[PDB]
């Protein structure tokens, strides 16, 4: 019919789902599952993903055991609320992304199942923190060719996706596909507290257990007179002469913050003694 | 004994510990050798150094000493910990 | 953020003199969406000034890396071209043929092509007959004005 | 006009002293950014660098690199390296989707 | 057996989303589940975890339904997809403890010698440190009475996984690693002596008030016997360390011996590159 | 303790003669090293800074 | 005669308008101290491959030979004549 700009709200236990399903899926690439809820066209919410079992022949729609399907979700039954599976997801854990095979295997089995049927692209390589490396698509019919394929009515957000300068395999694949937004929704109350127990846990010191004092400061006097004579030595050579040359060689010696930021922690860590006791 | 003592006198020794002037030093290198304390004793003048040791409860149900140093301490260091914050007020800025 | 930097003609039309110095280095912040509503903002700000210092910035912004800041940046262009004549600013017909330019022509970009004709439209409203007037002879501000722009 | 000059000016001040606060927290800002910049951008280290060699350079950082694959290939390498490290040659140490040099092994001497 | 574990917060999204899933529906209103765990060393360590279907009543409160295929084959199929994880414990809600405790202990342990279970928070704005562990062990008591499995604590802590925080950090965008000097000390300094002593102030408080009406902590003789072990300081009517006089003032001696000399010198960095450079840019009028 | 020297100072009352110091100082030293240069550097950048001005 | 002179002391004022331009001039300085290290995405990517170009032949193309491989007609990029393969 007609088409509007589609949506993928993630759960954030997608996100760790996927990341430890293709982390575990070491090279051997992975396939699960996407179960979730059908709100309009133009966004989906996915609520759950969970686990499919490692297959070694093929990255195929054969491997998805149906029964499997019904045991486990009839387990899920009463357990909190099951919903459709609405798509699938394979993994390529060491590159970024390419359109596969495994794509044109099991997405006209999804779509003739299901609707929405999003193909879902993965990697955990190239950041640990700050990324969203993950990659989804959707494949396009081949009857809609007699329109041409330009409209889209809230372009703010194809102008946020086809942005990104789309990058090799894609766009060596825009036909057979159509790409779809994929944004974070609102996952305040789990965002709160890992940014709690990320600098509480992933930054050492669990802040009763920091207030190395000395120590540290004997190996930083030794820093303090090994770095102190290079920033010594070199600015004795600066441009002592009228030269009106221009072509400088770039090492920025400074050294001025190491100093600062190490010795405010020394002279307030040698108030330990004042500040905890009394 | 309401310690800031420490470093003290020996005729208390041979007092409460009914031996003499001269067997204090078998008494404290004996009870150093048993191992419920382990301070080196200032054995020049007879002067006493203790360190951890084993308690027989304070007063009467712990009153005193649990009021008049723990929440002393409570206080001490929680309102110099708000004067910790009074002149760090806005170095966090 | 965006709403940030739309509401400064909403609140300071009656001084638009400022916003240049003001909305500078706004205009080389980090996402679209400071950037985009940075052209606006000197767009809705600088409606009947001749000031030519907003244009001038604006051309940085009307050749960005960014494509629909490109778009909101010839729509920017069109907002301060109006209330505006030829001997106004010399780039008036420059910005024509530049809207040309960018529209014409098949290999640029087509959301950041959109806006050039509609701009045209905009410079060529009643052909200069009517524009947008925020601030009356009366001094009553008008709710299409205001309203309608923002919604716009 | 001494009355709303001198109303004004008072006006245009107080506009340039809240204008200034925005840049003063743009600069506090983007000090930490640059750091963000500094540390999350070398996060470049060794995922497990691959031996090669390097042959040319362009121009400065895009270098003409051989591999122990043996072919050769054209990248470009860091901001961060010295120049004089690679004076004919080195044992160099590449990356893999980034294929960028990042080190200099020590030499077999 | 447990001491110390591994823990990321997988399964503290594992308890959110169940929360979620019973949350809007609340009538019995908690979150219990099962904790997977990849027992590897003597520390221990997650990376899995699933919620029953459960309900506990209050009248007796030994009234609980696990639901056994949910338990059996569910974490058999989970053991094909991975059977490096196993169980290792589980985990709820509902800080209190209470009687059935006891009872999905006598159960947990079945399954597992060394079990541990959770009790969590759905939402910590604590101090803070997250959820809980336990260790059952058997000391039965001083009472003579069959079998006490009382519920001894394990020190709970945090362990990291590679690649495991990719969008979440990249939502938060608050991080700030490097500004230990400011901040970053400060709140700490902040935590342990008002969060420490006012622990402590219910540490006198809670006893003192088993002084008038509690336990008045007989039999376990080890509150004030490690209240002694605070009392290695007993800072008598003059504080007492002035033994610690000159130990003090030689150690003030050393650090601010380097503040005065370091800092001089930092003075010589700073000062001669900032009147240069602006000098320099300065006179280069044009 | 005259000519040569292991730094025996004379410890006519102790028992022991202790033999001690601390060599490492040297950052002191190093530093006063700087200074002695570090504003040579500046004194010859003075005929500069009170010669292009006026 | 209090209100005609506080006008002019209000340049004082005027003073940390200089400050602020010039701070903002900083600010400007790092936007594309910041803009370099953005930059650094080009750096993150596969760069290339060499070739033994043998000879090209007409319509617009070339021939490689890659490293160790065989040899492949290609494609040239806007920026190259054949008069200069
Ligand atoms: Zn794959």
């Amino acid at each position: 019919a007609v088409d509007t700009a589609e949506q993928v709200y993630i759960s954030s236990l997608a996100l760790l789902k996927m990341l430890k399903h293709g982390r575990a899926g070491v090279p051997m690439e992975v396939m699960g599952l996407m179960l979730g809820e059908f709100v309009d066209d133009y966004t989906v919410r996915v609520i759950d993903v969970f686990a499919m079992p490692q297959s070694g022949t093929g990255v195929s729609v054969e491997a998805v055991d149906p029964v499997f399907q019904a045991k486990m979700l009839d387990m899920l039954k009463q357990t909190g609320r099951p919903e459709m599976v609405v798509g699938w997801y394979h993994s390529h854990p060491g590159f970024g992304c390419w359109l596969s095979g495994v794509d044109i295997n099991t997405q006209q089995s999804f779509e003739a199942l299901s609707e929405r049927a999003v193909a879902v692209v993965v990697d955990p390589i190239q950041s640990v923190k700050g990324k969203v490396v993950i990659d989804a698509f959707r494949l396009i019919n081949a009857n809609m060719m007699v329109l041409g394929h330009e409209p889209r009515q809230t372009t703010s957000n194809l102008g946020h996706l086809n942005k990104p300068s789309i990058q090799a395999l894609i766009h060596g694949l825009n036909r057979h596909y159509y790409s779809i937004t994929i944004n974070y929704r609102k996952n305040e109350l789990e965002q709160k507290m890992l940014l709690n127990l990320h600098k509480k846990s992933w930054m050492e010191g669990l802040t009763l257990q920091d207030y190395v004092v000395k120590e540290m400061l004997e190996l930083a006097k030794n820093y303090n007179k090994a770095v102190e004579e290079e920033d010594k030595m070199t600015p004795e050579q600066l441009a002592i002469k009228n030269v009106g040359k221009q072509d400088p060689k770039r090492h920025l010696e400074e050294h001025v913050d190491v100093l600062m930021t190490s010795n405010i922690v020394q002279c307030l860590a040698a108030m330990l003694d004042t500040v905890v006791f009394k | 004994r309401p310690a800031n003592h420490r470093q003290l006198t020996f005729e208390e020794i041979a007092k409460s510990a009914k031996i003499t002037v001269n067997e204090v030093e078998l008494l404290v290198m004996k009870a150093l050798s048993v191992g419920l304390v382990k301070g080196s004793i200032d054995e020049v003048d007879k002067r006493v150094h203790m360190t951890w040791v084993q308690p027989r409860v304070l007063d009467l149900q712990q009153i005193k000493g649990m009021k008049d140093r723990l929440e002393f301490w409570c206080t001490d260091v929680k309102s110099m910990e708000m004067l910790v914050e009074h002149q760090a007020h806005d170095i966090l800025t | 953020r965006r709403a940030a930097v739309e509401s400064l003609g909403f609140i300071l039309f009656r001084t638009p003199e400022q916003c240049p110095s003001v909305v500078s280095l706004l205009s080389e912040s980090y996402n679209p969406h400071v950037r985009y509503g940075a052209a606006m903002a000197l767009g809705i700000c600088c409606a009947g000034t001749g000031n030519k210092e907003a244009i001038n910035l604006l051309e940085p912004m009307t050749n960005d890396p960014v494509n629909y800041v490109r778009q909101g940046a010839l729509i920017a262009s069109a907002l301060i071209m109006i209330q505006q004549t030829e001997i106004t600013c010399p780039k008036v017909n420059q910005f024509r043929q530049l809207y040309s330019k960018v529209i014409n022509d098949k290999h640029d970009d087509v959301m950041a092509k959109f806006g050039a004709i509609l701009a045209q439209g905009i410079l060529d409203a009643g052909g200069h007959n009517v524009t947008i007037s925020l601030q009356s002879r009366t001094g009553h501000t008008h709710m299409p004005s205001v309203v309608g722009v923002l919604v716009f | 006009d001494l009355y709303s000059r001198y109303k004004k000016l008072q006006q245009e001040l107080e506009f340039l002293e809240v204008q200034e606060e925005y840049i003063k927290d743009e600069q506090k800002n983007l000090k930490k950014e640059f750091l963000h910049a500094q540390e999350e951008v070398k996060r470049i280290q060794s995922i497990p660098l691959v031996i090669g060699q390097f042959l040319e350079a362009v121009d400065q950082n895009t270098a003409i690199v051989g591999s122990t694959t043996g072919s050769n290939y054209y990248v470009r390498i860091l901001s961060t390296i010295d120049r004089e490290l690679l004076k004919p040659n080195a044992s160099v140490a590449l990356h893999k989707h980034s294929n960028a040099l990042v080190d200099v092994l020590p030499p077999e001497a | 057996a447990v001491q110390k574990v591994v823990v990321h917060p997988l399964v503290l999204l594992s308890v959110v989303d169940h929360f979620n899933r019973i949350g809007k529906v609340g009538n019995q209103k908690r979150v219990v589940g099962v904790l997977l765990g990849s027992w590897q060393k003597k520390v221990l360590d997650v990376s899995n975890s699933f919620a029953v279907p459960f309900d506990e009543d209050d009248k007796d409160d030994s009234v609980w339904f696990l639901d056994h295929d949910y338990l059996e084959n569910m974490y058999g199929m989970f053991k094909k997809v991975n059977a490096r994880e196993r169980i290792v414990g589980w985990y709820h809600t509902g800080p209190k403890l209470h009687k059935n405790d006891i009872a999905i202990n006598e159960l947990m342990k079945r399954y597992c010698p060394n079990s541990v279970l959770v009790i969590i928070d759905v939402k910590p704005k604590d101090l803070g440190l997250p959820t809980e562990a336990y260790i059952s062990v058997e000391e039965v008591h001083d009472d003579g009475t069959p079998t006490s499995k009382t519920f001894e604590h394990v020190t709970s802590e945090i362990g990291a996984e590679e690649a495991e925080e990719v969008g979440v950090e990249h939502l938060l965008r608050d991080i700030k690693d490097t500004t230990v000097g400011t901040l970053s000390q400060r709140i700490t300094n902040q935590v342990h002596g008002l969060k420490g002593l006012n622990s402590k102030l219910l540490d006198i408080r809670s006893y003192l008030e088993k002084v008038a009406t509690g336990k008045l902590p007989i039999n376990h003789q080890i509150i004030y016997q490690l209240q002694d072990v605070f009392n290695l300081l007993p800072d008598v009517s003059l504080q007492e360390f002035v033994k610690a006089f000159y130990l003090k003032t030689n150690d003030q001696m050393v650090v601010v011996y380097l503040a005065s000399l370091i800092r001089s010198v930092v003075a010589l960095h700073n000062l001669i590159n900032n009147k240069i450079a602006n000098r320099d840019a300065e006179k280069k009028e044009g | 303790i005259l000519d040569k020297k292991f730094h025996g100072i004379l410890d006519q009352g102790e028992g022991v003669l202790i033999i001690f110091d601390e060599p490492p100082v040297d950052k002191t030293y190093e530093a006063a090293l700087e200074t002695i240069q570090n504003m040579s550097k500046v004194v010859d950048s003075l005929y500069n800074k009170a010669k292009k001005l006026t | 005669y209090l209100s005609k002179i506080e006008e002019l002391q209000l340049i004082v004022n005027d003073k940390s308008q200089n400050l602020r331009r010039l701070q903002a001039q900083r600010n400007e300085l790092n936007a594309k101290v910041r803009l370099l290290r953005e930059e650094l995405q080009l750096l993150q990517e596969q760069g290339s491959y060499v070739g033994e170009v043998v000879r090209a032949m007409d319509k617009k193309k070339v021939l490689v030979k890659v490293h160790p491989e065989g040899k492949f007609v290609v494609d040239v990029d806007k920026n190259i004549d054949i008069n200069d393969v």
